[PDB]
């Protein structure tokens, strides 16, 4: 797998590509792994596939609950639930969340949560076995308030690499973009991102 | 350790040793094996020292609410199996307990061999521990049913003699009791390395032995 | 996987006098090859003229100590501020041990102070609860170091009277607190110089009818 | 039971004759990958408590909410939560070891080893370390992970001995922590360049210092080592 | 412990059980007794794990007496079978089974007629002509099968019995220390006291 | 233990802990970890106290063979080089965990040594339980073109913050410079900071106290004449 | 199980004012059980002792080897072996059974016969030599013997009061040891003339 | 195998070894002697795994009597259990150890004297006036060091020596079917027929 | 560790990091990976130090004696005699080497020895555990025919980091380079690497 999410000036883009294995055997090659958890709130599923849509379907239950309660919910509030399940239930789940959201006040967030259940608030998140080997890229390649189509470029870039060196990542490339104008998603076939 | 007990015409003898180990370092050279549950009640010591020090005071505890509830002792056989029945319950969670209770009831004398496993034994001469096999070997050739007091004494003391001597768990000091109808009677500490040489002498055993 | 149990180090000694006792321990408390700490008291007043150290897994120590100290209190509440004798205080702690059979207080705990009739009285525990009256013990890691030499300095055995040939023995005369106290500080002195776990310092606690002395002495921090 | 996953290595920490000083990096390390650079691992209590902590970052960050909640919870229904029966170091040490041990007793622990370092309200200087196993001691010198077996000996050459307290200054004792703060950083391999120090005096209050880094390092000599025996060029 | 064995003969049950107890190296008691009575007419032997064997035959006993005194009335070796082998076959699938194979001896007073059921620590309930547990039936059951008639007599059954012990106490390397031997008939319940 | 090695401006010099443990227990506490392999060339050894030794006085003696061979004085890369090629051999079996350094017509050495063959080269090394100890000292006060004065005051702090905070290690220092165009001076027990205090009483029994059964001559000598 | 603790046993060597002691129990056992209370485990090739722990073959085994290597010594070289010499040959003998090693504590005691100076030594069980000035130990109860000498001994001790402080140490650290006892023999070794003597104590 | 004892008394030695032979649950034989004639004044019993007793008695036997033949002379009982034992001391370091345990009894026709050897598997040697090998001695020591004495004759050392048969045969779990007696003098070996 | 070697115009450039741990200690923090096994052929080494240092010194034996008889040997040959060591021992080796070496006639070359034993001759090459983390970088950023300048910034970017990101890296950044001119040793600080 080969997860990120970046924020940007005018919010943040969730990344991802699409390939499922069981062992070297591709279960699904056009996988959705950018999931939903409420309007602008999104996340990237990386680790049991079983134990991260039982998280975020849990996730999707509390923050509609606390909508019809409290109004919606901070990007923040939303992380805090995933690391609730995350770190109460560690000896049992195999779960690496990166939560991604869009505010009017607080704009695009990005939270990542890891193995432990431990949470990390960050301008970009990379995640999945395809991450290591694109760490010097993205770090050498991040700007902070980049541009949408020049955030777009750095996530097609850098997953195209992961992708490349991971055989537990490939197929397509999606994306979600969340503004204030709404939720833009995205999808780059192989023979647009494997000629970069 | 070895303890023994057995039983014979003037009542019960029980003879225990002294020694407590950990490992192969002697951390006890004189614990006391024996319970006095009441006075005419004795329960002997082998195995884990925790297990039969708080178990065998419990058995007192409930000995004794026995007497207060029946207005009378308690005999040996329905003191030996409350014992079991609490071993019954930490049934194969690790408890290390052998243990004799000697007494005198309206049967006459009384002797059971108790074990962690819930074994309920009623016999005439029992020996536990680490030594029980020197025990048995001078036991069961020189015991008889008619032998005297002061005899009988001297046969569980020459016989914990024999285990101190070959096992190397056991030793210290012989610690003798007598249970008689009017209850037991303690017959002292005797320490093992004074009464070695002086059976040697006397009795004329130990012969490969240089003194 | 997750070991619960650790060796802080450290030795105890408790000796029992005529009219006295004391209870004897080095501060020093470590890890593996590392010292946590150069000073870490292990010996305590636990009141009623009663001491008390708990040596072994230092987090199972000061856990037992504190379940003590907390029984003497309510026994206080409990029976119109009754004194607490050694003889009960040790029946006690059998029970507070063995509370945990299953899942044990790794330490070797010793509790000196006076019996009813003003003797000196020192109690020796294992970690299970199995417990005993003593005239002289020393727990801990140089337990099997220090031990022998007590049952020859106290004890006097293996000694006889010169002239007789091992027909006599040595009389078993009692020892003075000054007396005691130079086998205490011997004692730690060679326990320090061939056991990498004890040096740094020593800390008596001498009971008496008239209350709870402390005594500290330096010892190598090599 | 469990296993740690992002960990943050040492806390060090000495006392000194007015106050305390306590440092730790800024570093979240994810096995040997140096993942989170941005971590903040010593904690403020009030203005007379600073709690440093290493090992797992996720039960750090449990911890962290429980002294959080521990100042609001003693704040309800006290007048003097910012006076007289406002917390103490020893009151919140003594909270966590009995968390940390409770942990322990359930096979659960908090894969941590922390140390509080404070002043309490008579100025004395509170310093006292506790870990998974519940184990506690106190010392001049305070150090967990690799700075117990490299930070300690170096400050214990400042204070080997509770008379020498006195006798040392802030600037001496802070000189020490940060000097072996770069003794780590050259020699263990799970360290960041980047730390925090915190300084908490019975007189000057406390001081949380943000974003500081080793510097002054040797590298120069490595020009001249070549080859790993007998190579010459 | 080791060694039980059974026979049904014309009319009557014959229960053989071995004397020994053994602990660690040493053998405690060679006078050992491992059998309970149920009912006048019935009686159990036991084998298996220390411990166990005493309490659940003795568990077995009260629930049976229990039933006699409710009743006024004894319950068929057939009934208290079935009692016994649901006993132990609820046992097999606890935290911690009661290792204990049994052999049940009765006269069924209502047919007059002697039975014999043999039952393992599984629950595995079995009626035999004669029977046995562990590897004492290894040894044993190539005379039975030779020697045995089912109008035998209550000597007969005796003196095949003894043919059975004696090539047990030649080819096992367990010394047992002989056995206890009781018969079970329409008169009740009574022990061989020269065996 | 504890092992140091420091060079300086004309030379290098190597300093060592006297204790020697048998897990817990001290079994020596005046040992001596400083070894010869040839006269300008002096290893130490942390790690199985045997192997340490016995693959010292192998190489040493080859050494020596050599440089009888060669009519040359023996160099420390021939030292080195003999002593990974047979610790590589018995892959780590053999415990062997040495500092080595000397002066040769080379110039001065300092090298370490792994059980499994492993070399290094520094400056400042440090071997043993108590190495960490002693290397946040050498990192601390450790800098280029030391005098010979310095790098052995460096040197021997290096081994005490091993003795005071290292269990493994302890007792007195050891240290021995190895100058250029010099005779390497041997210091045993340059630094003794852990001599027991007098004790408290005097154990010395009265004559006769230890009870005795017999009583002979031992023949050690040998058949007699006549 | 463990190969150094299944027969038992402890020797203990001390030097004193021109003289050196050497001291050990008598018991083979099979581990709880005892099997012999004369099993001698001091030996000497002409006047250098030999003190050896451990495994009980293997003690008979080196005894048998040291015997065969110090007459072949004596042969060529034409004089007896001497205490520093012979704790060389032992070291070399064990150190060449590296990875298959005799599992025993020996202990070397004997006066140098031309500078007079007396030498004591011990070993691992692979030939690590330990040169103390004031006493060696090995065996089953090597923690208890630690703790006497420690505190028993004193530089610079007379033959005669020698005597009483090995013997001492060994008498109180074999009793708070199972597998050691059941008899003792002290050496008291001087330049030209050796006692040997079996002290008294308990059998259990 | 199992049992094997051995009693050195005034002017002999005496070895008792059982006589029973056990493959899988079965008893074999119930007459085997385990003991081999080295010379004709040195008997050695052994003990140990199937196989390599008999193999190892055997393999010492030729090797002594060709030594016999070599040089027309018997070796003392000395010279040959320290020839065992360096064979024993050998073997195990070897790559498959012999597991056997033995006892070498003989008569120093030299000295005049009687001598009782006992050697383990390990090489482990030790001169006795009692031995055993195994768990034998647990029960049968406490006996001889009772009523064992140096002076004892022949016919003394046998009843001593059934008074501890008679203690295996009751507090041992084992049957081993008896033992078979030998007696090594002046005179030579000869075996007790009757015991 | 973090190993590379960098084929460009006018020869080939190796570069490593100098730190060498057991677990988590620093036992060398300016070790020297960077090792001559011929006058213009040099080796890059990961894995066992032991094995590697080994290896090596045989190789540089081999390479001595085939001097001595058949004159200057070829890149090709240096790694083929490193490849027999490895492949041949595989059962009880550890070693990870990178050979790059010069030729008047073949110019820089660089081969790859991984763990198994197999050579790969390559443009460039990385090994080490800090290599993960920059698959992504030295693919978007190599490009054939370099100037000595750029290959030199190319392999100190890279290795800048792999060291941010590998625990098991770090310390200097030293380089060898390999032309006809010569052989030139390079060394880079923190300092100035950190910075990038
Ligand atoms: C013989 C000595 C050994 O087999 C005998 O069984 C004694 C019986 C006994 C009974 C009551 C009091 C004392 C001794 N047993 C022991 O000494 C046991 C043996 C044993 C060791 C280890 C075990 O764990 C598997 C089980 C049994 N020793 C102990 O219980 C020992 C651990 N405890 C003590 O030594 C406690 N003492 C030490 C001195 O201070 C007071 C407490
Ligand atoms: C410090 C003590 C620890 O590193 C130091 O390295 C010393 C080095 C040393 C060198 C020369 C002389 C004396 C000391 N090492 C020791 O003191 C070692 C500690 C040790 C014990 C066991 C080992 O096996 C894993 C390795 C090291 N002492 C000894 O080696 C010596 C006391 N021998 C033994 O303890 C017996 N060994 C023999 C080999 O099998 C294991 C037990
Ligand atoms: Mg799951
Ligand atoms: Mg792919
Ligand atoms: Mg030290
Ligand atoms: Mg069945
Ligand atoms: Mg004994």
């Amino acid at each position: 797998t080969s997860i990120m999410a970046v924020t940007f000036k005018d919010g943040v883009i969730l990344g991802a590509d699409s390939r499922t294995t069981t062992g070297a055997y591709i279960a699904n090659r056009v996988t959705d792994k950018l999931t939903r958890v409420h309007d602008k709130i999104w996340c990237c599923r990386s680790g049991s596939a079983a134990d991260t849509q039982a998280i975020a379907d849990i996730v999707q239950y509390h923050l509609e609950l606390y909508t019809s309660q409290y109004g919606t919910p901070s990007t923040e509030t939303a992380a805090s639930v995933f690391k609730e399940l995350c770190y109460e239930n560690k000896d049992n789940l195999t779960a690496g969340i990166i939560v991604a959201g869009y505010d009017d006040k607080n704009k695009g967030e990005v939270y990542t949560i890891p193995l432990g259940g431990s949470v990390h608030k960050l301008p970009y998140a990379i995640a999945g076995s395809g991450s290591t080997f694109i760490y010097g890229y993205c770090d050498k390649n991040f700007r902070e308030n980049m541009s949408k189509e020049e955030t777009v470029d750095f996530i097609k870039h850098s997953l195209s690499q992961a992708i490349k060196w991971d055989g537990s990542s490939g197929g397509v490339i999606r994306m979600v973009v969340l503004t204030a104008a709404g939720v833009e998603r995205l999808i780059f076939y192989p023979d647009e991102y494997e000629q970069l | 350790t070895t303890t023994l007990a057995f039983k014979f015409q003037h009542g019960v003898i029980a003879a225990v040793d002294s020694r407590a180990s950990a490992g192969s370092y002697i951390s006890a050279l004189r614990m006391n094996k024996v319970i006095e549950i009441n006075p005419y009640l004795l329960g002997t010591m082998s195995g884990c020292a925790a297990d039969c020090q708080y178990w065998e005071r419990l058995l007192a505890k409930e000995c004794r609410l026995y007497y207060l509830r029946n207005g009378e002792r308690i005999s040996v056989s329905a003191a030996s199996k409350l014992l079991s029945n609490m071993m019954c319950q930490y049934r194969g969670m690790g408890l290390s307990m052998g243990s004799m209770i000697c007494g005198w009831d309206k049967k006459g004398p009384g002797l059971y061999y108790v074990d962690e496993h819930g074994t309920r034994l009623s016999g005439n001469m029992f020996s536990t521990g680490s030594g029980n096999t020197y025990a048995y070997g001078v036991l069961d050739s020189n015991y008889k049913w008619d032998l005297s007091v002061e005899d009988a004494l001297y046969l569980g003391k020459r016989s914990i003699l024999a285990a101190a001597h070959r096992d190397a768990y056991s030793g210290g000091s012989v610690n003798l009791y007598h249970v008689t109808e009017d209850g037991w009677i303690y017959h002292g500490n005797h320490d093992v390395g004074e009464l070695f040489w002086k059976v040697k002498e006397e009795e004329g055993s130990f012969n490969n032995v240089i003194g | 996987q997750f070991n619960p149990y650790g060796d802080n180090g450290g030795t105890i000694l408790g000796i029992a006098g005529e009219d006295f006792a004391v209870l004897a321990g080095d501060t020093r408390n470590i890890t593996d090859y590392s010292i946590n700490s150069r000073y870490e008291p292990k010996v305590f007043d636990c009141g009623d003229n009663i001491v008390m150290s708990a040596n072994g897994f230092a987090a199972d120590g000061d856990a037992l100590v504190k379940r003590f100290k907390n029984s003497v209190k309510w026994y206080h509440f409990d029976h119109n501020d009754k004194k607490l004798s050694i003889n009960s205080a040790a029946r006690n702690i059998q029970h507070l041990l063995y509370s945990r059979r299953f899942f044990p207080y790794y330490v070797y705990n010793i509790i000196a102070g006076l019996d009813e009739d003003g003797k000196g009285a020192v109690y020796s525990f294992d970690p299970v609860g199995s417990y005993q009256r003593e005239q002289c013990r020393a727990g801990g890691a140089a337990a099997s170091l220090i031990m022998p030499f007590l049952d020859n300095q106290v004890n006097f055995k293996n000694q006889y009277e010169p002239g007789t040939n091992g027909k006599v023995k040595k009389p078993l005369k009692y020892l003075s607190v000054e007396e005691v106290i130079k086998l205490v500080r011997d004692s730690f002195t060679s326990a320090t110089e061939r056991h990498i776990q004890v040096g740094d310092g020593l800390e008596i606690l001498i009971v008496t009818k008239d209350g709870v002395r402390k005594e500290f002495y330096e010892l190598k921090r090599d | 039971t469990q296993q740690p996953i992002v960990t943050g290595t040492s806390v060090i920490s000495m006392k000194y004759d007015n106050g305390v000083i306590i440092a730790a990096d800024n570093l979240g390390s994810y096995g040997s990958l140096l993942r989170f650079n941005g971590v903040e691992r010593l904690i403020p209590v009030g203005d007379n408590t600073v709690v440093g902590i290493s090992g797992d970052i996720s039960d750090m960050q449990h911890i962290e909410r429980l002294l959080k909640d521990l100042v609001t919870e003693n704040a309800y229904d006290n007048p003097l939560a910012d006076a007289e029966e406002a917390l103490e170091p020893s009151y919140i040490f003594e909270y966590l070891a009995t968390v940390m041990y409770q942990r322990r007793s359930k096979m659960n622990p908090l894969w941590n080893a922390i140390i509080v370092a404070g002043v309490q309200s008579n100025g004395d200087q509170f310093l006292r370390y506790v870990n998974l196993l519940g184990v506690t001691y106190s010392s001049p010198t305070l150090a967990t992970g690799f700075g117990a077996h490299m930070a300690n000996p170096l400050l214990r050459k400042v204070v080997d001995r509770e008379s020498d307290i006195p006798k040392t200054t802030v600037q001496v004792a802070e000189e020490a922590i940060v000097n072996a703060m770069r003794v780590l950083y050259y020699r263990d391999a799970r360290s960041s360049r980047n730390f925090s120090l915190a300084i908490i005096d019975k007189n000057t209050g406390l001081t949380f210092k943000k974003n500081l880094q080793v510097e002054n390092m040797k590298w120069d000599f490595a020009k001249d080592i070549k080859g790993y025996g007998t190579q010459k060029i | 412990m080791d060694i039980i064995l059974g026979i049904r003969v014309q009319d009557s049950v014959i229960l053989a059980s071995s004397k020994a107890v053994t602990r660690g190296i040493s053998v405690l008691k060679d006078s050992d007794d491992k059998t309970r009575q149920l009912s006048p007419h019935t009686l159990m032997s036991f084998a298996g794990e220390a411990g166990d064997t005493v309490q659940f035959a003795e568990y077995i006993q009260a629930n049976i007496q229990l039933y006699s005194i409710r009743e006024d009335y004894e319950l068929s070796p057939q009934a208290v079978s079935s009692f016994v082998r649901q006993e132990l076959a609820k046992s097999i699938r606890s935290r911690r089974p009661y290792q204990v194979n049994v052999l049940i001896g009765g006269y069924d007073k209502k047919k007059n007629k002697p039975e014999l059921y043999q039952i393992d620590y599984l629950g595995t309930k079995v009626e035999l002509p004669y029977g046995a547990h562990g590897y004492s039936g290894f040894y044993t059951f190539s005379l039975l099968d030779h020697h045995y008639r089912p109008d035998m007599t209550t000597e007969e059954g005796l003196d095949l019995l003894k043919l059975c012990v004696q090539e047990l106490e030649k080819r096992m390397p367990m010394d047992f220390k002989g056995v206890i031997v009781k018969i079970v008939d329409k008169d009740g319940i009574r022990q061989v006291d020269d065996f | 233990t504890t092992i140091v090695g420091v060079k300086f401006n004309n030379g290098v010099v190597i300093a060592a802990d006297t204790r020697s443990t048998q897990g817990p227990i001290v079994a020596d506490k005046n040992c001596a970890k400083l070894h010869r392999i040839s006269p300008k060339i002096w290893c130490a050894g942390a790690g199985t106290a045997a192997d340490t030794e016995a693959v010292t006085q192998l190489i040493g003696s080859n050494i020596e063979l050599h440089s009888l061979y060669t009519s040359r004085e023996p160099r420390v890369v021939s030292a080195l080089q003999m002593l990974k090629q047979h610790l590589f051999k018995y892959q780590g079996h053999i415990g062997a965990y040495l500092i080595v350094a000397g002066v040769d017509p080379t110039g001065s050495h300092l090298f370490s040594i792994h059980a499994h063959g492993s070399t290094d080269v520094g400056y400042y090394l440090s071997l043993g339980s108590g190495s960490l100890a002693a290397m946040a000292v050498l990192e601390s006060h450790w800098k280029q073109d030391l005098t010979k004065e310095e790098a052995i005051k460096l040197a021997s702090d290096a081994i005490q913050a091993g003795i005071w905070n290292d269990l493994g290690s302890g007792s007195n220092v050891d240290v021995c410079v190895m100058e250029i165009g010099k005779d390497a001076e041997y210091l045993r027990n340059y630094l003794t900071p852990n001599v027991r205090e007098e004790k408290q009483k005097s154990y010395k029994f009265p004559r006769g106290t230890t009870a005795v059964l017999k009583e002979s001559i031992v023949n050690i000598c040998d058949i007699q004449e006549e | 199980s463990d190969p150094s603790s299944i027969n038992g046993g402890i020797v203990v060597a001390m030097t004193g004012k021109d003289c050196v002691a050497i001291a050990c129990d008598l018991r083979l056992g099979s581990q709880s059980l005892g099997v012999s209370n004369k099993f001698e485990k001091i030996f000497h090739y002409g006047h250098v002792f030999l003190g050896i722990t451990g495994l009980a073959t293997d003690v008979t085994t080196l005894n048998e080897m040291f015997r065969y290597k110090t007459n072949l010594y004596k042969l060529k070289e034409e004089r007896a072996i001497e205490p520093e010499t012979f704790t060389q040959l032992v070291s070399s003998s064990l150190y060449e059974r590296r990875f298959g090693p005799y599992f025993v504590g020996p202990v070397v005691a004997g006066i140098n016969s031309k500078s007079g100076k007396p030498f004591i030594a011990g070993f691992d069980l692979i030939g690590c030599i330990d040169e103390a000035k004031d006493f060696i130990v090995s065996g089953t109860a090597s923690d208890q013997l630690f703790g006497m000498c420690e505190s028993l001994y004193e530089p610079n001790l007379e033959p005669e009061d020698l005597f009483e402080t090995i013997s001492q140490a060994l008498l109180n650290a074999a009793d708070r040891d199972a597998l050691s006892g059941w008899g003792a023999v002290v050496y008291i070794i001087k330049k030209d003339e050796v006692v040997k003597r079996y002290l008294k104590m308990r059998q259990d």
